[PDB]
C-alpha cells in the first residue's frame, strides 16, 4: 500500500429512446417562400442553391 | 427581492431582463394611424 | 452572374456589449473553415486554432491561416452576421477599424496577422454563445515582416535568459511596440529557429573569398552610411578566412548554388494571402483589392 | 436550309443584351425599369421556366493549349490520356522540335533502384527501353544532374488532350491555363491521371479538425541522390490542400531519409555542386472536397481527379 | 449563480461544459460542438454516483 | 443474355401539413421573411388578485410587461446540374432519338 | 404550483434539488422498469398522465 | 465587362526621326501607373522614380514592376498612344527590339527585369514633355533572374581594386563573366567604358551580408535544447568549416549583439523576395521569323 487512498470518476454514455410531448397551440409558424441563388460556378455543372 | 421572493415566478426571467435588453425604440406595437401635418407631407414636416 | 454569399445564422441574440465590439467594425477580415451560405458560431474567428486554456504559439495559428480561405464583413444585424468571402479575382472594399492605427496608402502590399500586439485587444468575449471570434489584423509588408523579424530574434533571446526592452519592441519608423509574450507554446518557433541552421549554417561553407575581403578594406577607413551597424569593430572571423589568393572561377561556382537558397528563404519567411490595393483614400480609409493567393 | 435552320442556333445560342434604359424622356424611363424586374423576377423562383434563362449567364472559358513534336520512340505509344507532361530543352535539332516526357517516363532516366518505386518498375519498362532509351538523344543525363541543373530545364506543361500517333512522329496537343476539353467524349474533360505509385498524401492521421474548401493543390517536386556513386534522380509527386509555408517543412520531413544518409557521404568530400537539393513546383488546384478516383489501367493503380484548374510556378529551392 | 428559471432555459438547448465524444474509441473531447446529442444531467444536481 | 428489369424507386410526399404534428403549431399563409427583421411583440399581461381583508396594507394588482420575440430559421437545399442538362434543353427538332 | 407557493427563499430552492435527485432515480426509464412489475398499466398511465 | 484601350495625353507632337524607330516596334509591355485612363505621361513610365536626378537605385525599382499594372501596345499614332490595360491571364502580343537580342524559347518562364544596359538602345528621348520612354528589360527567367550571376562576382573584385590595385586580373575576369551560357548560344552584355554603379544597392550589401552568416550559427546551434530538437542539425556539422566554430565571443556581449543581429536577421528575407517577386509570362504559341508571338501572362 502506498501513503494514500483515491477516488475515481468516470463517464459514460446511455442509447436512450426519448418521449417527446408538446402542448396545442404553443408556437405560430411562418413559412416563406423558397428562392433561387447560383454558385460556385465549375465547367461541368454549376451548383445551384435554394 | 432580486428576481424572487414575488408573485408569479415565470414570469420573473421574462418581463424583468428581456425586456431591458430589446426596449431601446418601444417597437413592439401595430402601427395603425399618421398625422400628416396638412394635405400635402413632402417628408419635411413632423409626422406623428 | 455568381454569388459568393456567407451568412451566420445565431441561436442566441447579440448582447450589448458585443454589439458595439462588432457594430463599430463594419469591416474586416476573419476566417472561415467551410465554404457554403451557412454557418456555426464556432467556426468563424481564430478561435479553433487558439484558445485561453490552450497555450497559443504565434507560428502555427499564423501558419494555419495558409489554408483557409477568409472573408469580408459585410453587416452585423442582431441576429445574423452577414459576411462575403474572396473570390480569386474579384474587387471589393475593406475600411480597417484597428486600434494601433496604422497609414496605409495607395498601391501597397498587404496581408493578413494574428494579434501579437495585446490579445484582450483583441479577444472579444462573447457572453451568449462561448466560443469567442478572435480577430485577425491586416497589416502591410513593412510590419508583416518586421514582427516576424521581432519573433525570430525574441525566441532566440527566450534562452539566452537561462531583456525586454531590446528583445521585443517593434522598430517602426516613428514608434515602438511591445508585444504580448508571456505564455506560449514556442516549439512550433523552436523548429523555424532549428530551421535557420539548415540554412545559416549551412550558407557559410560557400561563402566566397572575394566578397569578404571587401570588409577588410570596409572598416578601416571607407566608412559608409549603413556600415556602423559593425561600430568601427571587425567579426573575428574576418581575418582568418581571407587567405586564399581570389580565383574567380570557384567564386563563379561558389555564387551560383548561393542563388539558390535565396529562393528557398521564401517558404520559410511566409505570410499569409496577398492583398492588392490599387485604389486608396486615407481619410476614408477605404480600399479597392483583388484576391491573389499565396 | 441553312438560313432556315442553322439561324435558329445562332438566333438563340447569343449572349444577354446588357438592357438599356433610358435616362431622359420621363415616359421612356419608365417604360425600361419595368422590364427589368419581370426579367429579375424569373431569376428568383425556383420554377421549371424560370431555371433555364439563369444559364445562358456564363463566364470566360478559355484556355489555350500547345502544338508539340515528339520522335515518336521517345512517346510511349499509349498514354492513359491525362498524364502529366514535361518539356525538355538542351539545344535545337531543327527548326520546331520538342521532346516530352510523362510520369511513367522520368522512372526511366536514371536507371534507378526498385526500391523507391517497385510499381512502375514492372509497368514502364515496356513503355521505353532500359533508360538508355532516351540516352541516344541526350548525353548530358548526369552533367545537369552532376552540376545540380536538371532541375531547371524541364518546363512544366499540364495535361493531355489528343494526340495523333504517326510511324516517326507523334503530334501532340497538350492543355494549359485550366480545364483541359476532351475530345472523343464531348461534355467530359480531360481527366488529370496520377498513378498510385508517386502521389504522396499529406492529411493521414488519427481522428484527434481541419478546414475544407475548394482548394487542393497538387506540388511537383523533385529530390537527389546518388544510387552507387552514380547521378540519379526521384520523380515524386503530393496532394495537399494546406499553404505554402507547410508543405517545405512537411516535403523535408518526408525526405528525411535521404538527408541523413546524403552527408555521411560529403563528410569528407566538398563538391559544391553537391550542396543545392530541390525544388518545387506548382501545376494546379483539385477542388478539395473531390474524389481521387482509383483507376486501374496497365499493375498500375492511377488516381484521376475532375475540374482540375493548371496553373505554374517557378521552381523553389528547398533543403 | 442565476436563478432557476433561467436555468430551466438555458438547460434545454446549451451545450455542455467541455463534454466527451461518441463513436470514437478513446473518450475525446468534443470540438464540433454541432451534432453530438448529448443531455448530460450531471451540471444541474452536481452530483456523482 | 437478358434483361429483366430496371425498377421504380419513388420518394413519399409528406410534407408539414399533411402530418398530425399540425395540431400543435400555429399555419396561416404567411409570406414574408426578407422585410421584416426581427421585431418583438410587447405583451402587456392583466392580472386576476384576491381581495380579503388584510391588517397588512393588500397588494395592488400587478401589471406584468410580457416579452415575446421571433426566431430566423434559415434552410439551404442544393442542386447539382450537369453540363448535358445546361445545352439540350435548347435545341429541338431531330429525330426520334432527339 | 403546490411546491412553489410561499416563495422562493433559500429553504425553498435547495429543498427543490434534493426533490429532483429523488425523482431521477425512482421514475426515470420508466418504460424499462415497467416490464418487471406485478401491477403494469397503472404504472405507466400514472407516469403519462 | 471589358475595355482594354488606354489613349494617354501628349501635349504636342513627336519628333522627325522618332517616326520609323518607333515603327521599329510596335508592341512592347510598358508599365501604367494610373488606375484610371484619363492620364498625364508624366505617370505612366519609370520616370515618376527612375530618372537622371535620383540615386541609381534598385530595389524600389524591384518594388514598383509589381506594384505597377502594365499595358500592351498596339498602334503608334501621332496624338497618342495606345495601352491596353493588363488583367490577371490577359492575351496579348509581342514584336520585339531589345538590344542585345534574347531568343525567346516558348513554354519556359519569362520574367520582367529592372534595365542595366545602355540607355542609348534602351530609352528614346521625349522632349516634346520631357519624358525618356523607358522600356522595362523583359528577359525570360533562367537567363533574366541568373543575369545577375555573372555580373555580380564581376562587380565586386572591381571595388577592391578601387582600393588597392594589385589584386584582379581584368581580361581574365571579364571571360567567365562577360558571356552569359545558356542554350548553347552565347550573349554578350553591354561593358560601360565610360567609368555597375546601380549596382551597390546589392553588392555593397551582400559583402556585410556575408560578415555575420558564420558568426549567427555559433549560439544558434546549443540554444533551445531538448531530445525533440531536429535531428538533421547533428548531420548538418559536416557543412559548416572548422574556422568557423573557433571563434570567441569575448569581442562582443549580449546586449551589444542586438543592433548587429537585427541587421543580418533584417537582410534574409529583404533579400529573398527580390528575386521571387519578378512578374512574370509565359508563351504557348510562338512564331520565329514573324516574331509575333500569342501570349499570356499573370503579375507575381
Amino acid at each position: 500500500h502506498p501513503g494514500f487512498a483515491m477516488t475515481v470518476v468516470r463517464t459514460d454514455e446511455v442509447l436512450a429512446e426519448h418521449i417527446l410531448y408538446c402542448s396545442r397551440a404553443s408556437t405560430s409558424m411562418f413559412v416563406g417562400l423558397p428562392s433561387v441563388v447560383r454558385r460556385e460556378v465549375r465547367s461541368d455543372a454549376v451548383t445551384f442553391e435554394i | 427581492a432580486t428576481l424572487e421572493q414575488r408573485p408569479f415566478p415565470y414570469l420573473a426571467t421574462e418581463a424583468n431582463l428581456l425586456t431591458q435588453i430589446k426596449e431601446s425604440a418601444a417597437d413592439g406595437l401595430f402601427k395603425s394611424f399618421q398625422l400628416l401635418l396638412g394635405k400635402d407631407a413632402r417628408e419635411g414636416s413632423v409626422r406623428f | 452572374a455568381l454569388d459568393k454569399s456567407i451568412v451566420v445564422n445565431l441561436t442566441s441574440r447579440l448582447f450589448a456589449d458585443e454589439l458595439a465590439a462588432l457594430q463599430s467594425k463594419i469591416g474586416s477580415v476573419l476566417p472561415l473553415g467551410d465554404c457554403h451560405r451557412l454557418q456555426n458560431i464556432q467556426a468563424l474567428g481564430l478561435g479553433c486554432v487558439c484558445s485561453r486554456e490552450t497555450s497559443p504559439d504565434y507560428i502555427q495559428i499564423m501558419q494555419y491561416l495558409s489554408k483557409c480561405t477568409l472573408a469580408v464583413l459585410e453587416e452585423v444585424r442582431p441576429d445574423s452576421l452577414r459576411l462575403t468571402r474572396m473570390d480569386p479575382s474579384d474587387n471589393l472594399q475593406i475600411k480597417n477599424v484597428y486600434a494601433p492605427f496604422f497609414q496605409w496608402d495607395s498601391n501597397t502590399q498587404l496581408a493578413v496577422l494574428p494579434p501579437l500586439f495585446s490579445r484582450k485587444d483583441s479577444t472579444i468575449v462573447l457572453e451568449s454563445n462561448g466560443f469567442d471570434i478572435v480577430f485577425p489584423m491586416v497589416v502591410p509588408q513593412q510590419l508583416g515582416h518586421a514582427i516576424l523579424q521581432q519573433l525570430l530574434v525574441y525566441h532566440i533571446y527566450s534562452k539566452i535568459s537561462a531583456l525586454d526592452l531590446y528583445t521585443t519592441n517593434v522598430s517602426f519608423m516613428g514608434r515602438t511596440y511591445r508585444l504580448d509574450v508571456d505564455n506560449t507554446d514556442p516549439r512550433t518557433a523552436l523548429r523555424v529557429l532549428d530551421d535557420l541552421s539548415m540554412y545559416l549554417c549551412i550558407l557559410s561553407a560557400l561563402v566566397p573569398r572575394g566578397c569578404l575581403r571587401l570588409l577588410t578594406a570596409l572598416v578601416r577607413h571607407d566608412r559608409h552610411p549603413l556600415t556602423e551597424v559593425f561600430e568601427g569593430v571587425v567579426p573575428d572571423e574576418v581575418t582568418r578566412i581571407d587567405l586564399d589568393q581570389l580565383s574567380v572561377p570557384d567564386d563563379i561556382t561558389r555564387m551560383r548554388v548561393m542563388f539558390s537558397y535565396l529562393q528557398s528563404l521564401s517558404s520559410i519567411f511566409n505570410l499569409g494571402p496577398r492583398l492588392h490595393v490599387y485604389a486608396y483614400s486615407a481619410e476614408t480609409l477605404a480600399a479597392s483589392c483583388w484576391y491573389s493567393p499565396r | 436550309e441553312n438560313a432556315a435552320r442553322l439561324g435558329r442556333q445562332v438566333l438563340g445560342l447569343l449572349p444577354p443584351p446588357t438592357h438599356r434604359v433610358s435616362l431622359t424622356r420621363g415616359p421612356e424611363f419608365a417604360r425600361g425599369v419595368r422590364d427589368l424586374l419581370s426579367k429579375y423576377a424569373a431569376s428568383t423562383r425556383p420554377t421549371v421556366g424560370s431555371l433555364h434563362e439563369a444559364l445562358r449567364q456564363a463566364p470566360f472559358r478559355q484556355p489555350t493549349y500547345g502544338d508539340f513534336l515528339v520522335y515518336s520512340q521517345t512517346f510511349s505509344p499509349q498514354e492513359p490520356l491525362g498524364t502529366f507532361l514535361f518539356s525538355f530543352k538542351q539545344e535545337d535539332n531543327g527548326s520546331s522540335m520538342d521532346m516530352l516526357l510523362t510520369p511513367t517516363s522520368l522512372f526511366m532516366l536514371s536507371g534507378m533502384e526498385a526500391a523507391k518505386a517497385p510499381q512502375t518498375h514492372k509497368v514502364a519498362g515496356v513503355w521505353y527501353g532500359s533508360g538508355s532509351g532516351l540516352a541516344d538523344f541526350i548525353p548530358n543525363l548526369s552533367e545537369l544532374m552532376d552540376t545540380g541543373e536538371f532541375h531547371t530545364l524541364l518546363t512544366p506543361v499540364g495535361p493531355m488532350v489528343q494526340s495523333v500517333h504517326s510511324t516517326f512522329v507523334t503530334k501532340v496537343t497538350s492543355a494549359m491555363k485550366g480545364v483541359g476539353l476532351a475530345r472523343d467524349e464531348p461534355r467530359a474533360h480531360v481527366g488529370l491521371t496520377l498513378p498510385c505509385d508517386m502521389l504522396v498524401d499529406l492529411d493521414e492521421s488519427c481522428p484527434m479538425r481541419e478546414p475544407a474548401g475548394l482548394n487542393v493543390t497538387i506540388y511537383a517536386s523533385l529530390v537527389y541522390l546518388r544510387v552507387n556513386q552514380r547521378p540519379s534522380m526521384a520523380l515524386t509527386f503530393f496532394q495537399s490542400g494546406k499553404g505554402f509555408a507547410e508543405v517545405v517543412a512537411m516535403i523535408k520531413d518526408h525526405f528525411t531519409d535521404v538527408i541523413r544518409t546524403k552527408y555521411i557521404q560529403l563528410r569528407h568530400e566538398l563538391y559544391i555542386n553537391r550542396l543545392v537539393f530541390g525544388a518545387v513546383c506548382t501545376l494546379g488546384t483539385v477542388p478539395f472536397d473531390s474524389h481521387p478516383v482509383h483507376q486501374s489501367l496497365n499493375s498500375l493503380p492511377v488516381l484521376v481527379f475532375a475540374n482540375f484548374e493548371a496553373a505554374c510556378g517557378p521552381w523553389t529551392v528547398f533543403l | 449563480n442565476r436563478g432557476l428559471y433561467t436555468l430551466v432555459n438555458e438547460y434545454s438547448a446549451r451545450l455542455a461544459g467541455a463534454p466527451a465524444t461518441s463513436t470514437t474509441d478513446l473518450q475525446y473531447v468534443v470540438v464540433n460542438g454541432t451534432d453530438v446529442f448529448l443531455d448530460q444531467p450531471c451540471h444541474m444536481l452536481q452530483e456523482a454516483y | 443474355e437478358a434483361l429483366l428489369g430496371v425498377y421504380t424507386n419513388v420518394v413519399e410526399f409528406v410534407k408539414f401539413l399533411e402530418t398530425a404534428l399540425a395540431a400543435a403549431c400555429v399555419n396561416t399563409e404567411f409570406k414574408d421573411l426578407r422585410r421584416m427583421i426581427d421585431g418583438k411583440i410587447q405583451f402587456k399581461i392583466s392580472m386576476p388578485t384576491i381581495a380579503h381583508g388584510d391588517g397588512r396594507r393588500p397588494n395592488k394588482q400587478r401589471q406584468y410587461i410580457v416579452m415575446k420575440a421571433c426566431n430566423k430559421h434559415h434552410i439551404g437545399a442544393e442542386i447539382e446540374l450537369a453540363a448535358a442538362d445546361i445545352e439540350l434543353l435548347f435545341a429541338e427538332k431531330e429525330t426520334p432519338l432527339d | 404550483p403546490v411546491y412553489s407557493e410561499r416563495g422562493l427563499k433559500k429553504a425553498v430552492k435547495s429543498d427543490m434539488v434534493s426533490m429532483f435527485k429523488a425523482h431521477l432515480i425512482e421514475h426515470s426509464f420508466f418504460l424499462d422498469k415497467a416490464e418487471l412489475m406485478t401491477r403494469g398499466k397503472q404504472y405507466v398511465l400514472t407516469m403519462l398522465s
